[PDB]
């Protein structure tokens, strides 16, 4: 169930890249709310990880 | 064995093939042996293959960048097929989770039949219809009736729905 949380983090830090499409309602600081502190040394690096994802978005081929 | 079924995709269509255009993102299913929770809970994420929908992301919150990693519904076709191969499927208009899981599975062009074929499908809305006529059998209006707490829950995304819709099909059939 340790990573049942862990999952749950990369879900909420994905909401940061949602920020260069800011077309709809999206409350970046709610994230900060949604992830406690206890993760924050995962999250430190979920953002680099999801900030390079939003560059390239998708791309299939 | 019952399993419970919760599919989470990339927004639905309203005309024509409310699957086609459209991928599934997330699959959240739990197992429920002899009126209890086994803990055998079925939870992986897809590919979104495409731009996750506007609607559907103010829904309960999923960006494309998350199912980035995350591997594709042919990863886990014979993993989920074997799963609930043979068992009963409760899930809350099947129409919609079916039509989208027989969609994928179209999409692997290995012969694979229809679900409906192989597992006997059920659907939990079609009984609160005939219990509650007229009235909202929704998810979240079935959780409030039977006094089930929905957004105090660790689980977040199909998982969380399919955990909810087991509690409400146990005590409809309690
Ligand atoms: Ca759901």
């Amino acid at each position: 169930q340790t990573e049942m949380d862990k999952v749950n983090v990369d879900l909420a830090a994905a909401g940061v890249a949602f920020k260069e499409r800011y077309n709809m309602p999206v409350i970046a600081e709610a994230v900060e709310r949604e992830q406690p502190e206890h993760l924050r040394s995962w999250f430190r690096e979920r953002l680099i990880a999801h900030r390079l994802a939003s560059v390239n978005l998708s791309r299939l081929p | 064995r019952q399993i419970v079924l919760d599919t989470e995709t990339t927004g639905m269509n309203q005309i024509g093939a409310h699957y086609e255009g459209h991928k599934i993102i997330e699959i959240g299913a739990v197992e429920v042996v002899n009126r209890r929770l086994t803990g055998n809970n079925f939870h992986v994420y897809l590919k979104p293959d495409r731009l996750v929908d506007p609607e559907a992301f103010g829904v309960h919150g999923i960006a494309d960048e998350f199912l980035l990693d995350k591997p594709t519904f042919a990863e886990v076709a014979d993993e989920f097929m074997d799963y609930i191969r043979g068992a009963e499927l409760v899930i809350h208009n099947a129409a919609f989770d079916i039509g989208f899981m027989d969609y994928e599975f179209s999409l692997l062009k290995r012969d694979i039949p229809k679900t409906n074929t192989f597992c006997k499908v059920t659907d939990s809305l079609a009984v609160a219809r005939k219990m509650f006529p007229g009235k909202r059998n929704s998810l979240d209006a079935l959780c409030a009736r039977y006094e089930i707490d929905n957004s105090k829950r660790t689980l977040h995304g199909a998982l969380l729905d399919a955990q909810i819709l087991a509690e409400v099909y146990l005590a409809m059939t309690g």
